[PDB]
RNA sequence: UCAG
């Protein structure tokens, strides 16, 4: 029921019927870049660039496009090196 | 009879003519499910036989021909009106219905290791090269000759040794891969001497020169076609099907030591899993059995033409039970490795077999940091070139399902078309960059100090270019 | 143009960005291979030869390193490739100065894929997310990929020229990301429907029934021999079950020490009676249904599809909620090594004996058939005397069309069932329906009985000649022959006129295929860009891209897909 | 061009395409042949 | 294309058979009173006589590339 | 040169108006066994587009008892969409009607 | 550098660049003649 | 080399102006002529511009030592006589 | 502990053809005895062919694959021959190989056929089974085939051109008593040559305390080996592989303590 | 080709 | 002369036409091929109704 | 964040824990000093193992709020998944 | 063209050793066997002689992989008798069985010929 | 034009 309730959750979340479609997933207000590559692609470059509409880079596609690490699993998070505990324990070599 | 119509006008000559040239091979196509004997049409386009008797003289590419063909056992009437016999594609195998060690499972099929040995499926592969000494060229002449590393200052590392005077390679000669087939010479205009034009062998073709002719085609350049040969031994990849849409690989190959054997000490040819038979409901192949049994005792081709009504598994049974075995076909079988008599009784009979062109020498393919692309600096595509395989968008979606976003990044970023670019800071667009000067500026703003390296996959520098060229934007800025 | 190039699929946008070519990728035949383990792939030696994985170069492993430098490209365990601090590459194949094989820390020595390197397995279409696996590599001599027969189920692929695609991983840290996240063991449930997503399939499933059968006795050296095959033995013989006269052990003992643990599980076997429950002989069952798992160990029952298979509650989705991942990985590779080893004594066929039935259950199906052409005859005399009476919100033909079907149908399953009757317990097309391996008792009923009634687009077959299915019939004929009806079986041989018919009905399932395909595809696209950047944050709400609360809590209790199971309350139903 | 030896033939490859100096292994050029990519009639058009 | 030494499942040699075959079916021999009287007993090896077609004589027709 | 390059290409008509030609006529024979040969020789195609999926010209027809062969159809996006004549089956030629 | 001709079957010297055409009968398909050197087949 | 290496946090999209397009291409006075080769190979203020981008493999294009590899490529100007609508 | 006395009765004993029955022995013994007739009695056999000229219609694999399948008579030279690898000369000399060599032209209209008549051999005692004849190819006029050819020991294990056999039939329980094989249909199958059943009875009534004893061979050859031969080499061979393995038995036991 | 209700 | 027009193989216009098989042989073509297809630039191309 | 009113899961998530094991085994292929004594064990990733279950690795998870706070859990401080 | 060569089956390359005995930790009194570059010829003999042993209580052979040539023997005997000695007692047995056959069938066939 |  979980993998049901999200697509039932996704498609009413906004308060009007979002088809699974180039119309209903483009038109809401995701980035540029990620309703560039569900379909429509030049037009939707196209019109973000006329309205100036800036990509705020956090949608996984986005990532996946630049070549950056995605937000998604195992990209959530960001790992800081502990000093204090790098000068504890035995540093054999 | 009991009236059902008294005014029949015309009269089938047989009804087994409604089936074309590809199913009248089938033997017992009524006994099968239906999509079998479409898929066995299929199939028996792609087996391997004699395509003709003067493929001697014949120069073509991709020529496959089985060093021992054999009519089928059990044929059907029709066949003969399609030379099935006087060409024949594949060879009658004593096929065993069993589960052994499990690497029939699936579709597979163990093979017996003797059996190849002797000369079972075993094929030549013949390929043919052509090259055209063109002189169309205004200063452009494609002479044959070999090239010299000396000579030439275009050429390449691999063996030229292989080529004679003529700049081809005498038929009797063994040809691995990257070597050599044709030499061809380009002379070059001296704008201000030789960009080399030879032909190379496809990689692991691993063949031995056949025939190679010089004429002259039918623009009147001088015209060569090499034709290179290869046997093909059958091997634990490669595609056996029967006339009754049964296809599968070799899992393994048994020596006759170790594959299990009859009383009399015939072991099977070729044991293909006894799951394969129920789902797909093809009883043709267990009749095309029986009947290849009673066959070969008796010494008379069997009759298998679709509809006859003179032929049931019943009587077969009987003619059978004459010869001395059982009557549905089973047969006592022994344990190869260990002797003792296998507990359940396997069905051994004769089947024809088929061995079809996909074979696994032609379908392996491995890259790591082959050539790239000129457009998108990404691996080139194919076998051939040497072409990574492509990691689709399904194949991402899966990944981003795993969570794994650094195999992801690797995959999609480094793997392929890694590369780095300087933007300016003020502006987002990308930024002129002389590393070797260490001077970097951006024009539009006359500004030099604000500039920042980015890595971005090549194919997006040049999505963001083919962007900008119309008048789009894509300033990309790091704050 | 421009747009052309980036709009269509295969442009930048897709085909060079969202997906793209890469490189350390390698594709061959696969073949099958029980011997693997679950997580081992099978790679030839000319792939592994050509892969290449980094390796730095440590004061730990700097004589091994040296090893496989001074080995080279052409001995097999060999380096192609060193990679200096400076970033300098010395292809080893052309010929290196002897000083530049020496080795120093924080060189990365490029080796050929060795025994032990954990792979990406991939088989196209990738549907879910279990078609892409990280497998262990086991190099072994010869051309084609060799995965084990249970991974075949996640992946939908079989031994008949299919292929996949092996990806290596180049650096420790995605490396670690495949071993700690998508490697087979870790993988055997799948969220999907909380279900595991591998089990026992083809000779192990249809051998495992036949282990298990109360019938099945072992003799001491044949115990041997299926103890030597099992990876986790305490090297403890169990004490046989038939001590006097003949030392005889029993399959079931011997599947109680493949079983991990102490894992307590009850199934059913498919052929349990259901009025055994109720009745006495409850516990004791006459039959040898009802698997009890108690302690880890088979008390009784016959294991099947239900028990091994890739069902919720299943012995193996037990040993993996219970277990844990590893032993659980150990458990699906013992099963198939010491059934299949069983199977040398014991052996599975198929045969026409196995198609063939009694002369008595044959006369009855031809009887059943008799009086079912009488009773559509009689509906037709009924039709043409317009003695019918329209089913209401249907018209005549209508309504005739449905008698007729339903007389045909039920003359169609009661000659089935006879058939199905007549399979002594011998046959072994029961043994595979039996145990779930293979088949369905339609199969059967089609091989032995009757084919049935042949439809295309959910009618009889229709009129293609002028009132007439063929020209051999006559017109307005609505008997059950001309439209369709297939009275043999495949043994006994379709008549012309029923093979042209069966040919339409097969010909119906294969566009059905063919058209299923693109359309699934499509739908699935569509799903996964619509939902692609939903994630549950640390909140533990679930957000897109947007940070927009798609969910508070995911699945509205925040658990996952693959820990649930099936439970019944137990204070619903009751009476107060 | 390789920097270590003074006016050295550099190899070509297919395998990888790059050109590789014989006498040490080192490759110059890293991935420098890519794909590596009528006039008689009329003339620029 | 030419009758295979060796039968394949057995191995014995059935290549020197051909023409003795051949023979016997011209003195009007029936196929299997023929194969009986080679010593051809297995199923096996009759197959390879009685399903063998024997190409290379309309090979043979060609003429010769080097005379 | 009309004649060869309709055949030699498989676009039937001219070379420089590609727009009424029609595609996938005149294929190289298929060489790989005798039975290739024939049933290569001996073939129908539908003109139906394969990119369209509707199933109604893809269907085995009555119609097609003798005609065409009922099992022989590529499986795959051109299921029933090309065809293989029977073995008796002989298109007629054509003569005058006066 | 002997080539052997199809209509004839007569084995003809061609230096470079000179016309293929058999002499003695004009036919313009030459084959190659075997090579001298030998090759080692394993009866396997 | 010495710029720091950053990610991008946020894409701006939008109109290229006239003006920064003039700024921005290397070529200057726009492309004048339509032929490709000049001196042979090489046409100034042509579509094959050396300073445009590197050209056969082994040159490197004026603007800065790109090697076939290092040069992203730089754009250049057509400054049409009369307007044109963007489609 | 100890080794069961086996005994031998030979039924027939003919020129290609030896039919015997050991008693007294385990199952697996039988069994390894029969596989060792298979796979591991040395044979001579053509494995080196040098190809001078080829007009035949078959290509020059083909004709060394035929080659190599042609017995020749190995009956005492093989045991005096040594393996190519066991050799120290280079290649191949008169005590590790046997010289053949085949130079055949048809010069006649008629087709010539090429038979292992034609092949010539340096050492008298190795003979393709010639004392009809073994097809190689057929010649057209003009047609000429010339090669020379080398045969080394080697045993089926290699290649089935080694194979001294042409069918083992073993055989244990005709009448089936230790029910090792359980038929659906006891009456259908038919009776074993060897079985001592009335044709009344189909099964010997169960017998729990019987083992596989007294199995039945019949051992047919190629004419490479005499079918005695065959037996009497794979006895012996057996015998040596486990006399090796003790060899390197005892070694490794003394350098483990 | 089974029946109206199971599979063609 | 108005042109050439590409024959098809063991039609009646092709040189092939009513030769025996013998003849068939001494041109080194099969007699068993079917013929029905064209050999257009050194190619057979066969024409699919 | 402060290190009190921390919210998220106690427990280490199985992405946290890839990612940690393989950019410590990362580190200690660059020769950096390991905390746990290796019984013989040469292989990066497998010592990595070793020091995760010893809870010795010097590495602080900085979880990232959706809110745009962060809390930093050190490795020692999360219950290992296993 | 991954194939291995056919000698490879049997023909130890060099630094193979024929057989390596590694005792088992978990049982007392038990060694594992393995034999190189041998198959079930000679590991079905072992094991069945080492069955009628009454000092030996497990005895069993193993070929881990097809493709791969080794065989894996478990021996475990009863104390006061070692998994070695029965190996060694095995082989000697299966010699005796051998020769003595062999002596049977020379007069068998001395005796079918001429009588 | 085949392969899934
Ligand atoms: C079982 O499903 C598989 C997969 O879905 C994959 N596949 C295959 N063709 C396509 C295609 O065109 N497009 C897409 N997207 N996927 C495709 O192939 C399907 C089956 O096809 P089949 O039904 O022929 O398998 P047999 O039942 O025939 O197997 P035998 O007995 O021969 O081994
Ligand atoms: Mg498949
Ligand atoms: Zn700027
Ligand atoms: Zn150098
Ligand atoms: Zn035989
Ligand atoms: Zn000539
Ligand atoms: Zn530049
Ligand atoms: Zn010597």
């Amino acid at each position: 029921y979980r993998h049901l309730a999200l697509l039932c959750d996704t498609m009413t979340c906004r308060g009007h019927l979002m088809a699974i479609t180039r119309h209903g997933v483009n038109r809401q207000d995701t980035g540029p870049l990620m309703k560039c590559s569900f379909e429509e692609t030049v037009d939707v470059l196209m019109e973000a660039a006329a309205h100036g509409e800036s990509d705020p880079m956090k949608g996984v596609s986005e990532n996946i496009m630049l070549g950056q690490l995605a937000p998604a699993g195992t990209g959530c998070f960001d790992l800081l090196l502990d000093a204090e505990k790098c000068k504890y324990g035995m540093e054999i070599p | 009879e009991v009236a059902y119509c008294s005014t029949y006008t015309h009269c089938e000559i047989h009804p087994s003519m409604i089936l074309g040239v590809c199913a009248s091979i089938i033997p017992f196509p009524d006994h099968n499910q239906s999509p079998r004997n479409t898929y066995q049409s299929a199939m028996g386009k792609q087996a391997m036989g004699v395509y003709i008797t003067n493929f001697h003289v014949r120069m073509d590419t991709l020529a496959h021909v089985l060093y021992y063909p054999q009519k089928p056992l059990v044929t059907t009437r029709s066949m003969e009106y399609l030379r099935f016999r006087e060409l024949p594609a594949g060879i009658n195998s004593i096929v065993a219905i069993a589960s052994y060690t499990g690497y029939n499972q699936e579709d597979s099929v163990i093979m017996n290791r003797s059996a190849v040995d002797r000369g079972f499926f075993r094929s030549v592969f013949y390929r043919s090269y052509k090259e055209q000494e063109s002189k169309k060229g205004f200063d452009q002449e494609e002479v044959f000759e070999k090239p010299t590393r000396e000579t030439c200052q275009g050429m390449r590392h691999a063996i030229y040794d292989k080529l004679d005077d003529d700049g081809l390679i005498a038929p009797g000669v063994r040809v691995s891969g990257d070597d050599v087939i044709i030499g061809k010479t380009v002379t070059l205009p001296e704008n201000e001497t030789k960009r080399d034009c030879s032909t190379f062998l496809r990689t692991s073709e691993t063949g031995i020169v056949d025939q190679v002719m010089v004429t002259l085609n039918q623009e009147g350049y001088k015209f060569c076609k090499i034709r290179v040969r290869s046997v093909r031994i059958p091997q634990i990849g490669d595609k056996f099907a029967s006339r009754h849409g049964q296809k599968g690989t070799c899992g393994i190959q048994y020596r006759q030591e170790d594959m299990p054997f009859t009383c009399e000490g015939i072991t099977p040819d070729i044991i293909i899993n006894p799951h394969a038979i129920p789902s797909r409901m093809t009883i043709g192949h267990l009749i095309e059995c029986l009947q290849g049994k009673v066959s070969a005792n008796k010494g008379e081709i069997g009759d298998a033409t679709p509809f006859n009504d003179a032929v049931n598994v019943q009587k077969i049974s009987n003619l059978l039970s004459d010869y001395g075995y059982h009557l549905r076909g089973n047969e006592v079988l022994y344990n190869g490795f260990t002797g003792r008599k296998i507990t359940s009784q396997i069905f051994i009979g004769p089947t024809y077999y088929q061995r079809l062109k996909h074979m696994v020498d032609d379908k392996i393919h491995s890259r790591a940091r082959g050539p790239i692309q000129i457009l998108n600096r990404q691996p080139m595509e194919g076998r051939s070139r040497d072409g990574g395989l492509r990691f689709g968008e399904m194949e991402r979606d899966c990944q981003i399902a795993h969570g794994a976003a650094q195999f992801l990044r690797e995959r999609l970023f480094e793997a392929s078309d890694p590369y780095q670019v300087h933007v300016c800071n003020l502006c987002g667009i990308m930024a002129i960059a002389n590393t070797r000067t260490h001077t970097y500026e951006c024009r539009g703003c006359r500004n030099k100090t604000q500039i920042s390296l980015v890595r971005m996959p090549y194919a997006c520098k040049l999505l963001f270019q083919e962007l900008m060229s119309m008048s789009i934007a894509p300033r990309m800025m790091s704050v | 143009s421009l747009k052309q190039r980036l709009k269509g699929k295969e442009g930048r946008v897709r085909g060079n960005l969202m997906g793209k070519r890469v490189d350390f990728s390698a594709r061959t035949v696969i073949t099958p291979d029980p011997n693997l383990s679950i997580d081992q792939v099978g790679v030839p030696r000319s792939i592994a030869a050509n892969m290449t994985f980094a390796e730095i170069v440590t004061p730990f492993n700097i004589d091994r390193l040296q090893e496989l430098v001074r080995r080279g490209n052409s001995q097999y365990p060999g380096a192609k490739y060193i990679i200096r601090d400076n970033g300098d590459r010395i292809d080893l194949r052309f010929h290196p100065k002897p000083s530049d094989l020496h080795l120093q820390t924080g060189y990365k020595v490029e080796r050929h894929m060795c025994d032990g390197d954990i792979v990406i397995f991939n088989r196209q279409p990738t549907l879910h997310k279990m078609s892409m696996m990280g497998h262990r590599v086991r190099i072994l001599p010869w051309s084609t990929f060799r995965l084990n027969l249970s991974v075949t189920t996640p992946y939908n692929a079989d031994f008949d020229g299919d292929e996949m695609n092996l990806h290596l991983p180049q650096s420790l840290e995605t490396r670690a990301e495949i071993q700690e996240l998508a490697m087979v063991p870790r993988m055997i449930v799948t969220p999907q429907s909380n279900r595991p997503v591998m089990g026992i399939v083809q000779d192990t499933l249809t051998a495992v029934r036949k282990f298990t059968k109360r019938d099945v006795f072992l003799e001491r050296g044949e115990v041997m021999n299926l103890l030597m095959f099992l990876s986790t033995w305490d090297g403890k013989v169990p004490q046989p079950a038939i001590l006097k006269p003949r030392p005889l052990w029993t399959g079931k003992q011997i599947f109680s020490l493949i079983i991990p643990g102490h894992i307590n599980c009850i199934r059913t076997h498919s052929t349990h009676p259901d009025d055994e429950d109720s009745g006495p002989y409850k516990h004791i069952s006459p039959g040898d249904t009802k698997v009890v798992v108690e302690n880890g160990e088979l008390i009784m029952g016959i294991l099947c599809k239900k028990s091994l298979g890739t069902s919720a509650g299943s012995l193996v989705h037990i040993s993996y909620l219970e277990m844990g991942h590893d032993i659980t990985r150990l458990f699906y590779s013992n099963i198939q090594t010491v059934i299949n080893n069983w199977l040398l004594i014991e052996g599975h066929t198929i045969g026409i004996g196995d198609s063939i039935a009694d002369s008595k259950t044959y006369q009855d199906i031809q009887n059943t058939i008799k009086k079912a052409k009488q009773d559509v005859i009689e509906v037709i005399e009924k039709a043409h005397n317009n003695e019918l009476e329209p089913t209401p919100g249907n018209t005549l033909r209508q309504t005739f069309e449905n008698q007729v079907n339903r007389i045909l149908n039920d003359a169609r399953d009661k000659t089935g069932s006879s058939a199905q009757k007549s399979l002594s317990e011998y046959n072994n097309f029961k043994s595979m329906v039996v145990s779930g391996a293979k088949g369905s008792k339609i199969n059967i009923s089609q091989v032995i009985a009757v084919v049935g009634q042949q439809n295309v687009e959910g009618k009889r077959i229709p009129f293609g000649f002028k009132h007439r299915t063929l020209p051999h019939f006559i017109k307005d004929d609505y008997g059950p022959e001309s439209r369709g009806f297939v009275e043999n079986s495949y043994l006994a041989g379709l008549t012309p006129t029923e093979f042209f018919f069966h040919a339409m009905g097969g010909r119906e399932g294969l566009i059905d295929t063919a058209v299923k395909t693109a359309e699934t595809g499509y739908i699935q696209r569509r799903l996964i860009k619509s939902m692609e950047s939903v994630m549950v944050k640390y909140d533990a709400t679930v957000r897109n891209s947007i940070n927009q609360v798609v969910q508070l809590r995911y699945g509205e209790d925040g658990l996952a897909g693959e820990s649930v199971e099936f439970q019944n309350l137990a204070t619903l139903k009751p009476s107060n | 061009t390789c920097p270590n030896h003074p006016d050295a033939i550099l190899v070509e490859d297919y395998r990888a395409g790059d050109m590789i100096c014989p006498e040490c292994g080192l490759v110059v050029g890293d991935r420098v042949i890519d794909v590596g990519s009528n006039p008689l009639l009329s003339d620029g058009d | 294309m030419i009758i295979p030494v060796r039968c394949f499942t057995c191995g014995k040699i059935v290549g020197n058979k051909w023409e003795a075959y051949l023979g016997l079916l011209q003195a009007e021999y029936t196929e299997g009173d023929a194969l009986d009287a080679l010593g051809l007993k297995r199923y096996c090896c009759r197959r390879m006589l009685l399903a063998h077609v024997d190409l290379i004589e309309k090979l043979l027709n060609y003429a010769p590339l080097e005379k | 040169d009309g004649l060869k390059y309709s055949l030699a290409t498989g676009n039937w008509g001219d070379q420089k108006k590609a727009h009424q030609a029609r595609a996938g006529v005149s294929q190289v024979l298929n060489r790989l066994t005798f039975a290739s040969t024939l049933s290569h020789l001996r073939r129908l195609n539908s003109p139906i587009g394969r990119d369209g999926k509707l199933a109604k010209p893809r269907q085995l027809h009555n119609t097609l008892w003798g005609m065409v062969c009922p099992a022989e159809t590529p499986e795959g996006h051109a299921v029933g969409l090309v065809k293989n004549l029977a073995l008796m089956a002989y298109i007629s030629v054509g003569s005058q009607p006066s | 550098m002997i080539y052997i001709c199809g209509e004839c079957h007569t084995e003809n010297e061609i230096k470079s660049r000179d016309p293929i055409r058999c002499r003695e009968c004009g036919y313009r398909i030459m084959y190659k003649k075997r090579t001298k050197r030998l090759v080692v087949f394993d009866a396997r | 080399s010495a710029c720091p290496l950053r990610t991008i946090k946020r894409v701006q999209f939008g109109v290229l102006s006239p003006d920064e397009l003039k700024r921005m291409s290397v070529t200057e006075g726009g492309i004048k002529y339509p032929e490709t080769t000049e001196g042979g190979r090489p046409k100034l203020g042509g579509l094959m511009d050396p300073r445009q981008g590197v050209i056969e493999r082994t040159g490197r294009c004026q603007t800065c030592a790109g090697n076939m590899t290092e040069c992203p490529g730089h754009f250049g100007h057509i400054e049409l006589a009369k307007p044109v609508f963007h489609v | 502990p100890y080794a069961n006395q086996p005994t031998v009765r030979i039924t027939e004993l003919t020129d290609e053809n030896v039919k015997f029955i050991i008693e007294n022995t385990d199952l697996a013994v039988a069994n390894s005895i029969r596989r060792v007739f298979i796979a591991e009695v040395p044979i001579i056999a053509i494995d080196w062919v040098q190809i001078d000229a080829n007009s035949s219609v078959l290509h020059d694999e083909f004709i060394a694959h035929r080659l190599g399948l042609i017995p020749l008579t190995s009956d005492d030279i093989v045991d005096k021959l040594q393996y190519s690898r066991d050799c120290t000369c280079e290649e191949f000399c008169p005590e590790c190989s046997v010289e053949f060599t085949l130079d055949v032209r048809c010069n006649e209209d008629q087709t010539r056929h090429v038979t292992s008549r034609d092949l010539i051999s340096n050492s008298p005692r190795v003979i393709p089974v010639t004392s009809d004849d073994i097809l190689i190819v057929k010649l057209r006029k003009g047609q000429e085939l010339r090669l020379r050819a080398y045969a080394k020991k080697g045993f089926g294990k290699e290649h089935a051109k080694w194979n001294p056999t042409a069918g083992v039939a073993f055989e244990y329980d005709p009448d089936n008593a230790l029910r090792h094989t359980v038929y659906p249909k006891p009456e259908e199958w038919p009776k074993s040559e060897y079985s001592e059943l009335d044709e009344d009875e189909s099964q010997a009534p169960y017998d729990p305390n019987g083992k596989p004893e007294r199995f039945y061979y019949n051992v047919e050859s190629c004419g490479s080996l005499r079918p005695e031969t065959i037996v009497l080499s794979a006895l012996s061979g057996l015998k040596k592989k486990l006399s090796d393995l003790q060899t390197q038995l005892s070694h490794e036991i003394q350098s483990d303590v | 080709i089974w029946g109206i209700g199971c599979n063609p | 002369f108005i042109g050439k027009i590409p024959i098809m193989l063991r039609s009646t216009y092709c040189l092939l036409n009513g030769l025996t098989d013998r003849d068939l042989c001494e041109l080194n073509e099969c007699p068993l091929d079917p013929g029905g297809y064209f050999i257009i630039n050194g190619s057979e191309k066969v024409l699919i109704a | 964040q402060a290190n009190q009113k921390r919210i998220t899961t106690p427990y280490m998530t199985k992405y946290e824990r890839a990612r940690v094991l393989g950019t410590r085994a990362l580190q200690i292929a660059m020769c950096a000093p390991v905390m746990v004594e290796l019984e013989g064990e040469t292989d990066p990733l497998l010592i990595a193992m070793k020091e995760l279950k010893a809870r010795k690795i010097p590495i602080i998870i900085r979880r990232y709020l959706p809110d745009g706070s962060y809390e930093d859990w050190g490795v020692d401080e999360l219950i290992i998944s296993d | 063209m991954n194939a291995p060569p056919a000698f490879e089956s049997f023909l130890l390359f060099e630094g193979e050793k024929k057989i390596t005995i590694n005792k088992d930790t978990k049982v007392p009194n038990a060694c594992l066997f393995t034999i190189n570059k041998e198959d079930h010829t000679l590991g079905n003999i072992i094991k069945s002689q080492l069955l009628k042993d009454p000092q030996v209580l497990f005895a069993g052979y193993k070929v881990p992989h097809p493709l791969e040539h080794k065989i894996i023997i478990r021996v475990q005997t009863t104390p006061d008798y070692s998994p070695q000695e029965a190996f060694t007692n095995a082989i000697t047995d299966l010699i005796s069985e051998l020769s003595l056959l062999e002596e049977r069938f020379r007069v068998a066939i001395k005796d079918k010929q001429e009588g």
